[PDB]
């Protein structure tokens, strides 16, 4: 079975692929991640993130919360500093039930007064589950040193935010957001017509976001942790370009993540070139962002605290190596056998494939198959592979770290 | 890497990346 | 009566100005500021800021804190990122007591186990009354952005290191940084040969610190306050070169803080510039602050949240007009007398006087009387007083902010 | 402005600046 894909006037994509499966699955995504809050409505897309299973017209907190559990589907909200989705799933036998749900979260939300306010004091313990994984303060300082204006915006809400948010802060939002010039009633296990009844019965209704003006700036987090994070970039491009596909595999080509469950990560340029020297707990890796706009390119750091400089300059230096034309080419169609694989991959589970079907249908407006990808890998370009990093070292520099910062060093003693 | 958020109603919370 | 000012072999300055006043008083100037702080013993300062009234080996910190309030004296502390004065008070007739329980303090501290675990949780009510004055976050993350080892030791300590600080990480400090070679037993309303007895008896006992090397650089507080508060800084110079004078008068040329109650502030070049074209409230002045090793020089804002671009584009095109030699002489002579003032008047009290007394012995080895100022104040020329502002303008800059950060710029878009 | 710490036995804990 083969992929629809259409366009009402309204610009709202629709998507199906009745693969005959058993389990349905929905997702909608939309434009609303935290690059369109401004400097007033800061954490909205956090609280918003949770306002599901709250009161509708069609329906109320309740009923959508019993009527899912019986069927026994779900209501996941997958967000990023773009994108905001609501997947569910359900089996194919219950899925005019949960469309009826769904639209009344987004067609139709009330966000009383009340319901609000015992969501909030959630927020800092979903706020606090993460930096659990230290590297999402990290990871956002680099947004927030880096860009500017809109992706500066974290996911995430910042503490002061919370007790505060205001409902018309969210009609506002939606009303601007959520709006079917933007968004994408994909599907997956279902027909196509029957998601083309709903949208244009429901869906069937009518602001815009500054761009990513990068800067330069290193932020800095001595929070007494035991060992380090660091993460150092460069300006990247975005995606769909195919200066992209130059960094994606140069990516492998650098540090890509372990392959080998408990491996030596051998070809690997980047940690080989750690370890020697360094004799002590460390790894190390490639950080790939490719936002619409924009993204960012560099690698991300673990290390002890004196051994922070000994490891950065490890990873600095091998890349520009790498810009001075010092490169082999199986390395490079090694790495695409790695590139070519994780895209491959990651689109295995109708998940992670309803994740690249959509994604494609917000920036882009067309899906890309997978064959015509692997083309675009295997016409990529050994002058662009170098650039890249040529564009990476003579780049301006935004940098973050957190841990113990007393041997960690700046951009300009690299 | 490009970390993402996810909560649900019965999925657990977590962070892709 | 004239001031004593000596020196022992040890390196231990003292002074002692007998005016026959009713009320003694003693400080003990010393170099142990945050500066000395290296990356693991964050902090301690603050901690050691309230060590006062602990357990001594002549006494515990009960029959100090009884005998002390009976005789009516005091027992302060202040503290810098260079300095740690202990200063006291009494009545005159119960010097003798007073004494014994400072030294006992400073040379035999036991700094018990116990004692300390009650003192920490203290640090959150500290740390905490002060930023309800919020200048001491905005003006903290100054030095932590400008300059990078020592100096961008705040004096307050950061939330994670309390609950974890251990005694040793005293014993180390005072038995490194309370040393008779860098200290200054500092007396008033007391005689001479009374101090040399005492310092020769206990204080008759024995690490370094790192340079202040400026990087430049800026940090954001979007912490959701209604006013702004914004710093805008670069490389001044330390105190005893005459460069310093030509800012310090400089401050007072630009921007003074009000000398009239509830004034207009119509001589401050920069105040009057903001009030063109501004209608709404605002206030803004002058910041120098010169350490030993360095120093910074800028100014201080206070504006609503759209209009901070408004006025530090004030501030930074009228600074380049008194560094494009537009300028007078009266002005300065004027500003002259601001500063040949505040001087005076700051060590109008005997603590003010103490103050200066012996910050002066720490740094410099001789006391500076104020008549010998005035004289640096006569011999100042207006080729330094421009640049200077030329320094501050070609410099490097730094900078900081707090509050709504929506419409505030960075330094590059000035 | 070049703010200074103070705390005391008995004197207020202030912020000098």
């Amino acid at each position: 079975q083969d992929l629809e894909f259409t366009r009402l006037p309204n610009g709202l994509v629709i998507a199906s692929l009745e693969n005959y499966a058993p389990a349905s699955r929905i997702g909608l995504f939309i434009k609303a991640g935290s690059r369109y809050e401004n400097s007033n409505n800061l954490g909205t897309s956090h609280l918003l993130r949770l306002a599901s299973s709250l009161t509708t017209k069609g329906a109320s907190s309740f009923k959508i919360t019993r009527g899912i559990e019986a069927v026994g589907g779900k209501l996941s909200v997958t967000s990023t500093r773009e994108n905001m989705a609501y997947t569910v799933e359900c089996l194919r036998d219950d899925v005019d039930i949960l469309m009826e749900f769904l639209l009344n979260v987004t067609t139709a939300p009330e966000f009383r007064r009340w319901e609000v306010a015992a969501l909030q004091p959630q927020l800092r313990i979903d706020k606090a589950v993460a930096l659990q994984n230290p590297q999402a303060h990290v990871i956002e300082n680099l947004h927030a040193a880096a860009y500017r204006n809109a992706l500066a915006n974290s996911l995430y809400c910042p503490d002061y935010r919370i007790g505060k948010v205001t409902p018309v802060e969210l009609h506002d939002y939606v009303q601007n957001h959520f709006t079917s010039a933007r968004m994408a009633l994909i599907g997956l296990g279902v027909s196509h017509p029957v998601l083309k009844q709903v949208a244009e019965q429901f869906l069937n209704i009518r602001l815009s976001g500054a761009k990513a003006k990068y800067h330069g700036g290193e932020i800095r987090e001595q929070n007494g942790d035991s060992l380090v994070h660091a993460a150092l970039v460069a300006e990247s491009a975005a995606i769909g370009s195919a200066e992209a596909n130059a960094f994606s595999v140069l990516q492998h080509v650098l540090g890509a993540g372990p392959h080998v469950k408990r491996g030596s990560n051998a070809t690997s340029s980047l940690y080989q070139a750690v370890a020697k020297g360094v004799h002590e707990p460390f790894d190390v890796s490639a950080f790939n962002a490719s936002y619409s706009d924009s993204g960012l390119f560099g690698f991300y750091t673990i290390s002890q605290a004196a051994s922070a400089g000994d490891v950065i300059k490890a990873a600095y230096n091998q890349v520009k190596t790498i810009a001075q034309g010092n490169l082999s080419n199986p390395d490079v169609q090694a790495a695409k056998n790695k590139l070519k694989a994780g895209y491959l991959m990651s689109v295995e589970s109708s998940e992670g494939f309803l994740d690249e079907v959509g994604s494609q249908a917000l920036a882009a407006g067309s899906y890309t198959p997978p064959s015509t990808v692997l083309q675009q890998i295997d016409a990529v370009a050994d002058a662009d592979v170098i650039n890249a990093a040529k564009k990476f070292v003579s780049g301006r520099k935004s940098m973050a770290a957190s841990g113990n910062l007393g041997h960690t060093p700046f951009i300009d003693e690299l | 890497r490009p970390v993402v958020a996810s909560v649900s109603l019965n999925v657990p919370a977590s962070v892709r990346y």
